[PDB]
C-alpha cells in the first residue's frame, strides 16, 4: 500500500518463529523497541498488527519513536510509549519501472499533525486561510497528496523502501499469538518453577476454590503479585503461593 | 530533456466529438499540472484550462465547463482531452503544456510554478465539413 | 472569459526598445499578480519569455523585461533585432484559478 | 553454472588399481558431498558411495569396503577415487555427482539435500585384459 492509507493487517490466533524473517539477507533495516529481537520467540502477545507501506528511502529514519518530520507528521506516526519493531528494505527492484510508477502517493498537507496510529484517508482539499474554496484548487488552496514517481535511475536515497512495522503489546493473558515452544505435563502441590505464555515465576501451584469469573485469565493479590492463574492448556484454576523460605 | 509529444492530426465532421492525447517524457509526470491551450488560425491562441495528474479533477473556463473533459493514464505518463462537440469554430491547433506545480522548498510547501514552461507541437483538429 | 487587452503591433521601434501593454482587469493582474509573457513565432509553440511579472526564465535574452502593477502589466523590449520579431501573447492568472490570455500583438522591425 | 570436470579415460590390466578424479567447479565445493556412481555397459547404474569434502569421512557399499578409497585435495577443488584392485568384471564406466549437503536454513541447521543434483560426464576405464 501507499503510506497514505497505510495497510494495517491484524495477526491473530497463531504461532510464529519471528527469526525466520531476519535471518534472511534481504531485510536491509531492522530495529525493535522494548523487546530484543533474538528473544522475541519466547514471548506471547495480546494482539498483533503489521502496518505496511512504501516510503522514500531517506524517510525511513522517521519511522521510530519520538522522531518527527514531513512524513511522520502527516502519514503515519508511532507513540512515545512504543513497543514493537520497525523493518524496511529496498524495493527499487519491485515498485519502480523505467517511466516511474506513480501509483504510490503520500499526504503532504494537513491541518494538524496526526495522533499516533491515525489513518486518515481523506482526500479533501487543504485551504491555507482562504475563503471557502468551493473544491477548486489554486492560489493558496491545495490538493494535499503528491506522488513519488520512483524511476529506477533515481538516486538511491529516493528509491522506494518498503516498510513493515510490527506492533504488539506484552500485557499478560489472553494472548492470541505466541512464539513457539513445546510444553509440559502439569504438576501441583510441589515447589516448581512455572511459566504461562509468559507470566514466569516460582511457587507451589494448588487447586483452589478461587472463583474466577469465566473471562478472567490471570489474577493478582493485594500485593499486586500474580497470585492465581488459569492453565492455558486446560482452563483449570491454579493458585500460586511462593515456596517455603525464611531466616536461618 | 523534458518534452511533450502531442498526438497527430485528426478530423471530425460538424457535431461529432473529438479527442487528443499528450504523452510526456524526460520528465516527472506528477510534478506539474497539465494545461491545454489552443486557437483557430490567427485567433487569440488563448484557450485555457487544466488537469492535475496528482489528483484528477479539473478546472476549465465558463465557455467550456460542460463541453470538455480531461483524463490521464499515469502509468503511461499521458494526458488526454476530449471535446464533446464539433462546433465549426473549434478548428486548428491545440497544444498541451506543463503548467502549475508544487515546489516545496525547505520547511514550507506550496504551489510554485504559475507559467506554462514547455509546450508540445500540438495537433490540428480540422473540425469542419 | 474576456481576453486581456492588447494593442495590435509594435511600431516606432525599427530596432531599439518599445513596450506592449497587457491592460487586464482587477480580478487578474491586480489580484494575484503572476502575469507572464509568451512569444509565438509562426507555427512553433510559444516560448515562456517572462516567468513572473518582472523577471526572466533561463535562456531568455537580457533585453526583455516585464513590468508594472496598479496599472495592469506591460512588457518592455530592448535591442529589437530581425530574428526576434514575432507575436507576443500576454497571459495572466485569474480569480477563478484558470488563466486568461491576451489577444496577442505583432512585432514589426523595419 | 555448477559443473563437474571428470577426468579422462583410462586403461588397466586386471589386478592393478586405477584412480579417477573429478574437478568440482563453479560451486562451493565444501557445500556438498561427492557421490560416485558407476554403470557397467548396459547394466544397472547402481554403484554407490560417497565422501564428505569437509572431512576424511567416507562410506561405501559392503561389496567395496576395503576395495575402494576416496580423497579430496580441497584447495585444488578435486575429489579422487581409487578402485584398489580392478577386478576383471569392473568394466568400469564411473561418474561423479554433487550429492547430499548441509544447506542450513535461515532457521536451525540440518543435513538438507539427501539428493543428487548434477553429474559429471564420467570416464570409461576398460578394466580387462
Ligand atoms: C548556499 O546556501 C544557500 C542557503 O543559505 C542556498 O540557497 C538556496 O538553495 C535552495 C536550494 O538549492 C533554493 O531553493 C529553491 O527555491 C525555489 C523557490 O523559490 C521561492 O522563493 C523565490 C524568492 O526567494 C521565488 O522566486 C520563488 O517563486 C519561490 O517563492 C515561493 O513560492 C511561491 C512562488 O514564488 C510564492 O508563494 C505563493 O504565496 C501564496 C500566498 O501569498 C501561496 O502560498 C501560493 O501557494 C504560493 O505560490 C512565494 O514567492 C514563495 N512562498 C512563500 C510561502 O512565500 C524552489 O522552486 C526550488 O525547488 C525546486 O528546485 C529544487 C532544486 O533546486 C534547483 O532547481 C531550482 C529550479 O527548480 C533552482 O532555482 C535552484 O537554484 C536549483 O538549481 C527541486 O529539488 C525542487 O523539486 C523544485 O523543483 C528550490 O527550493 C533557494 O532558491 C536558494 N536561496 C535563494 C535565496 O534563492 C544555496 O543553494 C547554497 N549554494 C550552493 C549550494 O551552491
Ligand atoms: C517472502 O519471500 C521470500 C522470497 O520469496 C521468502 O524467502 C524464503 O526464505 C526461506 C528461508 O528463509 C526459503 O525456504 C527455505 O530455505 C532453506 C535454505 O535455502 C537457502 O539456502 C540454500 C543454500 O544456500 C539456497 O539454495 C536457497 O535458495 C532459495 O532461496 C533463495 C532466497 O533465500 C532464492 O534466491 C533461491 O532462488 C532459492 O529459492 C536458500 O537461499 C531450505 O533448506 C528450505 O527447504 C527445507 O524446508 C522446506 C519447507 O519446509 C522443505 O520443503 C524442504 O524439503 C526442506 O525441508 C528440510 O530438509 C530436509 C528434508 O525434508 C530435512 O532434513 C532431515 O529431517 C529429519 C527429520 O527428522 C532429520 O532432522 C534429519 O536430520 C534432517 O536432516 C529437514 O528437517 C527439513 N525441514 C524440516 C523442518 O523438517 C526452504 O527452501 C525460501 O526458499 C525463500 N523463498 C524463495 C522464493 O527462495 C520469505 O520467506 C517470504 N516471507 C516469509 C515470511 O516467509
Amino acid at each position: 500500500a501507499s503510506v497514505y492509507a497505510w495497510n494495517r493487517k491484524r495477526i491473530s490466533n497463531c504461532v510464529a518463529d519471528y527469526s525466520v524473517l531476519y535471518n534472511s539477507a534481504s531485510f536491509s533495516t531492522f530495529k525493535c523497541y522494548g523487546v530484543s529481537p533474538t528473544k522475541l520467540n519466547d514471548l506471547c502477545f495480546t494482539n498483533v498488527y503489521a502496518d505496511s507501506f512504501v516510503i522514500r528511502g531517506d524517510e525511513v529514519r522517521q519511522i521510530a519513536p519520538g522522531q518527527t518530520g514531513k512524513i511522520a507528521d502527516y502519514n503515519y506516526k508511532l507513540p512515545d510509549d512504543f513497543t514493537g519493531c520497525v523493518i524496511a528494505w529496498n524495493s527499487n527492484n519491485l515498485d519502480s519501472k523505467v517511466g516511474g510508477n506513480y501509483n504510490y502517493l503520500y499526504r503532504l498537507f494537513r491541518k494538524s499533525n496526526l495522533k499516533p496510529f491515525e489513518r486518515d484517508i481523506s482526500t479533501e482539499i487543504y485551504q491555507a486561510g482562504s475563503t471557502p474554496c468551493n473544491g477548486v484548487e489554486g492560489f493558496n488552496c491545495y490538493f494535499p497528496l503528491q506522488s513519488y514517481g520512483f524511476q529506477p535511475t533515481n538516486g538511491v536515497g529516493y528509491q522506494p523502501y518498503r516498510v513493515v512495522v510490527l506492533s504488539f503489546e506484552l500485557l499478560h493473558a489472553p494472548a492470541t499469538v505466541c512464539g513457539p515452544k513445546k510444553s509440559t505435563n502439569l504438576v501441583k502441590n510441589k515447589c516448581v518453577n512455572f511459566n504461562f505464555n509468559g507470566l514466569t515465576g516460582t511457587g507451589v501451584l494448588t487447586e483452589s476454590n478461587k472463583k474466577f469469573l469465566p473471562f478472567q485469565q490471570f489474577g493478582r493479590d493485594i500485593a499486586d503479585t500474580t497470585d492465581a492463574v488459569r492453565d492455558p492448556q486446560t482452563l483449570e484454576i491454579l493458585d500460586i503461593t511462593p515456596c517455603s523460605f525464611g531466616g536461618v | 530533456q523534458v518534452q511533450l509529444v502531442q498526438s497527430g492530426a485528426e478530423v471530425k465532421k460538424p457535431g461529432a466529438s473529438v479527442k487528443v492525447s499528450c504523452k510526456a517524457s524526460g520528465y516527472t509526470f506528477t510534478g506539474y499540472y497539465m494545461h491545454w491551450v489552443r486557437q483557430a488560425p490567427g485567433q487569440g491562441l488563448e484557450w485555457m484550462g487544466w488537469i492535475n495528474p496528482n489528483s484528477g479533477g479539473t478546472n476549465y473556463a465558463q465557455k467550456f465547463q460542460g463541453r470538455v473533459t480531461m483524463t490521464r493514464d499515469t502509468s503511461i505518463t499521458t494526458a488526454y482531452m476530449e471535446l464533446r462537440r464539433l462546433r465549426s469554430d473549434d478548428t486548428a491547433v491545440y497544444y498541451c503544456a506543463r503548467g502549475l506545480g508544487v515546489g516545496c522548498s525547505g520547511g514550507n510547501c506550496y504551489l510554485d510554478y504559475y507559467y506554462m514552461d514547455v509546450w508540445g507541437k500540438g495537433t490540428t483538429v480540422t473540425v469542419s465539413s | 472569459q474576456s481576453a486581456l487587452t492588447q494593442p495590435a503591433s509594435v511600431s516606432g521601434s525599427p530596432g531599439q526598445s518599445i513596450t506592449i501593454s497587457c491592460t487586464g482587469t482587477s480580478s487578474d493582474v491586480g489580484g494575484y499578480n503572476y502575469v507572464s509573457w509568451y512569444q509565438q513565432h509562426p507555427g512553433k509553440a510559444p516560448k515562456l519569455m517572462i516567468y513572473d511579472v518582472s523577471k526572466r526564465p533561463s535562456g531568455v535574452s537580457n533585453r526583455f523585461s516585464g513590468s508594472k502593477s496598479g496599472n495592469t502589466a506591460s512588457l518592455t523590449i530592448s535591442g529589437l533585432q530581425a530574428e526576434d520579431e514575432g507575436d507576443y501573447y500576454c497571459s495572466s492568472y485569474t480569480s477563478s484559478s484558470t488563466w486568461v490570455f491576451g489577444g496577442g500583438t505583432k512585432l514589426t522591425v523595419l
